[PDB]
């Protein structure tokens, strides 16, 4: 559908051309790999990373900025956590966060549109399924 | 914070 | 050109052989003293895949041989950086492996274009 595919179309350019460009930010395209950090699931619940947001909006699991932004927020979180708040790794997933955020005010009027849009077709579905 | 992913991210 | 269609013959070993071993993602670009602060102490000739597709991307290599050289570097400074049993040396060893097996599925085709890239010189070099 028209909307939703326009949508995640731009997450996913902000995914790819903004937030994986910054540099050094390699370690959170992939998901760290338990064999070789065994402690990391000790600690982190909710894991999260770049490839699998990718993942995500290819199969528009985001509807609104709000739920791309609470998978992006774990970036951020997790690092604070596992790595340390003053860790490399967490100055690194900040500006991963920062570019994502920054970027996201860039489009903001036009996402507002094509949310509003995702709402008002899903309505129309249900509505019209009665 | 965990043990550490060390400097390269994998241990 | 036989440089260039060898080139490209490289880069794709590289990318869709080299850097598909799983977990080579370190190998992938140069370390970052920021990350890794000992690493160019310890390591005075520093190499990374990312610096091999540079390098064919100038086509550096004019035969197998020389970018072989690169290739055992990363398995060599893995070696003295992170230990001969290191997991990341196991990875970098694969790395190696996996480019010498399909070197030999292009052997023929990559030897026409290394006799070519020398019938060039000698050209050159008759003309000079």
């Amino acid at each position: 559908d028209d909307d939703q595919v326009a949508f995640s179309f731009i997450l996913d350019n902000i995914v790819t051309q903004k937030m994986m460009a910054v540099p050094d930010s390699w370690p959170f395209h992939h998901p760290v790999n338990k064999k070789f950090v065994p402690d990391y699931y000790k600690v982190i619940v909710n894991p999260m990373d770049l490839e699998t947001i990718r993942k995500n909006i290819s199969k528009h699991k985001y509807q609104s900025r709000e739920s791309f932004l609470d998978d992006v927020n774990l970036i951020l979180a997790n690092s604070v956590k596992y790595n340390g708040p003053e860790s490399q790794y967490t100055k690194t997933a900040q500006e991963i966060v920062n570019v994502c955020y920054q970027t996201l005010t860039e489009y903001d009027e036009h996402l507002t549109q094509l949310e509003k849009d995702i709402c008002t077709a899903k309505e129309a579905a249900l509505e019209e399924a009665e | 914070s965990g043990r550490g992913k060390g400097g390269k991210g994998l241990g």
